[PDB]
């Protein structure tokens, strides 16, 4: 079971890194406002 | 009888423009109340966030 929880880790963690701009939070873009 | 006629006609007559100048006077006014005020909706969306 390790096996698939590790390689669906890196997984996700590469689509992560491969957006970057997240850090799984939202650094680049907040606090916008509008009208 | 003429003169009279014409005179108190003519007060009629310009009593009723004023009446009608004095409605067209809160249009301006109207505008601005909304666009003043519209901002109170986005001022409260900006609250919840």
């Amino acid at each position: 079971n390790e096996l698939r929880g590790l390689w669906d880790r890196i997984e996700n963690r590469i689509y992560n890194l491969r957006h970057n701009l997240t850090l799984d939070g939202k650094e680049i873009n907040m606090d916008l406002y509008d009208s | 009888q003429f003169g009279s006629t014409l005179l108190s006609l003519l007060e009629r007559k310009d009593s009723l423009s004023f009446d009608a100048y004095q409605m067209i006077q809160s249009g301006d006014l109207y505008r601005f109340s909304i666009d003043l005020q519209q901002q109170d909706i986005d001022i409260n969306k900006a609250s919840l966030e």
